[PDB]
């Protein structure tokens, strides 16, 4: 059932063109063509912006476009706790789930999506920290092993918001983790007539506004 | 279940002592049962229970120490209802000294192993928050008191996986797979590491 | 029995019928009208000015006038805990029943109010902390993604009381978390006179004040 117009973005045109090319090209090719190339796909995205534009809808959005398993959430650093070590349990008994299918199936699997939520509280420049909990650090370089260790798992999506692009680390914003880094901004005249209009389109339904408007 | 006067004996034996159990005739109560012990309208104490005298039950002086308990009062002693699925510990936390002070050390101790042994010589007993006891490794001995009690949730117990609603409890039941944890008291010199025997990140501001 | 003579506040008229209209307004409104235009509720309002104007009574009163459970209130930095994770765990616990009640009676659910007091405290601009920061940054991110996640609430109404508003971090002011802000300023003449007469109603009535006053 899906059509751009279900989803309700505002004036987002050129974004949502280059995110589907940049990362949704290769799965919508017939499989024989897309091996005969031999390239890798896409497994992170990074949308950074001022506060209050709609990050978050766009990930649902997307969440809704995929037909795949039910996405897993992080919201926020729910994932400390005060037990050493149990962290990275967490950690791991994510992508167990996606290992495993991957080890049953083979090249042929399906997908799995994991949006990750207010990563920058998880994930801050490991040297640049304080001293005493070097559990953040751990936790870094174990998500860096994980996502890209020696062994290759490659049906995994990752999603990653933040408001201070800055404090993110440098050896997680490489190709291969997260390439691909947006910059959202402010619409314009049109796109916040679409906004009205997506806002004023039950008014107008039911004859709620007046015609001098 | 009726409470029975009982008079209050010295334990027989300090290896009877390490056990942590109240030692009974075995006239009265059979080994593994569970008493409570009223020793005034506002204390009642749960302890796990030849020569002790039928009629008396025998305190080691930790147990009385604790319990406030002298030899030759007169006792009533019954039974906790010891709910079944819930209260047996998940996790505990426990504060680590060296027993005597001349025996201390700074080099580290291996400690996994301790709480391994642990959970290995004190399975199935009762423990309760604020209770004391001893323990030794390496040849070397160390005294203990019980700060905290998370029970398992009880899904552990049904065979699923745990909200995370650990319910902390007046009394617990070690397991077979119960866990513990040993926080130093400040003063002290006594390395520790394992990994598993638990450190909570300290959260302490400094200043420059 | 509510009169808006009973809550013994003078001065402060124009603010409260201003708080009124745009607090209250859709949920006293007849609801078949209100599910015609498919409007969601606010959940946010906060006062500032300068010490002893009367903040306190303001959010006391509000909580007595509204029908609804017994309020939650925090007492400053109540939060804080010495175990990692532990901090995030409390502030879970604030909103676990209205989740558990959105999920159970959806729409035909009550009202929750929280309140919090002095929130400079617990709130700052993230990244201002030298040391120990570590605590701090992750309560201000589990606070904002707490008020507004993935997951909707429909249930929850915010109060908040301040005396440093530009000390805030700009995230926690945006449209949708803390919309309604007010000042609470010196009165005027009038204002005092009515003050005067409503703190003097009892010994009116009682003949206690002389007849040369
Ligand atoms: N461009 C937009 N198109 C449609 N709705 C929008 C847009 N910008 C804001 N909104 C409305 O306001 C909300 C603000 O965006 P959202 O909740 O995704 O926050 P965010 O900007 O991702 O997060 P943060 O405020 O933490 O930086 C949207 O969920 C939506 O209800
Ligand atoms: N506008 C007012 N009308 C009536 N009484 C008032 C008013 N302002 C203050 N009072 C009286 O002053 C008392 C103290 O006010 P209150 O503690 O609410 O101030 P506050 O602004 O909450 O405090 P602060 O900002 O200094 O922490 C009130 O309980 C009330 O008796």
């Amino acid at each position: 059932d899906w059509n751009f117009e279900k989803m309700g973005i505002g004036g987002l045109d050129k974004e949502f063109s280059d995110i589907f090319r940049r990362a949704f090209a290769s799965r919508v090719f017939p499989p024989e063509i897309v091996e005969q190339m031999g390239c890798k796909h896409v497994k992170g995205i990074l949308l950074y912006g001022p506060p209050g534009c709609g990050k978050t809808l766009l990930a649902r959005q997307i969440g809704k476009m995929l037909n795949a398993r039910e996405p897993k959430v992080v919201n926020g650093p729910e994932i400390l706790n005060k037990y050493v070590g149990e962290s990275e349990a967490n950690i791991r008994k994510l992508f167990a789930d996606a290992e495993e299918e991957q080890r049953r199936l083979g090249a042929n699997s399906g997908l799995h999506i994991i949006i990750f939520d207010e990563i920058d509280a998880i994930c801050k420049q490991r040297g640049s920290m304080a001293g005493s909990t070097g559990v953040h650090d751990t936790v870094v370089n174990q998500l860096l092993s994980k996502i890209d260790g020696v062994e290759q798992l490659n049906n995994i999506l990752v999603i990653g918001m933040t408001n201070r692009p800055d404090l993110i680390d440098e050896a997680l914003l490489r190709p291969g983790r997260l390439e691909v880094k947006m910059e959202i901004g402010l619409p314009d005249e049109k796109g916040r007539l679409q906004i009205l209009h997506i806002h004023t389109a039950r008014m107008r339904g039911h004859q709620l506004l007046s015609a001098d408007v | 279940m009726a409470g029975r006067s009982m008079q209050a004996a010295r334990c027989p034996t300090d290896e009877l002592s390490l056990s942590n159990c109240a030692v009974v005739s075995e006239k009265d109560y059979q080994s593994g049962q569970h008493v409570i012990v009223r020793t005034s309208p506002n204390h009642k104490y749960i302890f796990t229970l030849p020569s002790v005298v039928p009629g008396s039950v025998a305190f080691s002086l930790p147990q009385r120490k604790w319990a406030g308990l002298s030899i030759g009062q007169e006792i009533e002693v019954a039974l906790y209802s010891f709910d079944k699925a819930k209260q047996c510990i998940g996790t505990m936390t426990i504060e680590i000294d060296f027993l005597q002070k001349k025996n201390i050390d700074s080099n580290p101790y291996d400690t996994d192993k301790m709480a391994a042994e642990f959970i290995q010589q004190f399975n199935n007993q009762a423990f309760s928050v604020g209770q004391q006891l001893v323990f030794s490794f390496n040849d070397k001995l160390f005294g203990l008191l019980v700060k905290d009690i998370e029970a398992m949730d009880p899904s552990i117990l049904k065979g699923e996986p745990a909200s995370g609603k650990r319910q902390k409890i007046e009394v617990g039941l070690v397991v077979g797979n119960s866990q513990v944890a040993f926080e130093k008291a400040e003063n002290s010199s006594l390395n520790l590491i394992g990994k598993a025997k638990t450190k909570e990140n300290r959260q302490s501001i400094i200043n420059p």
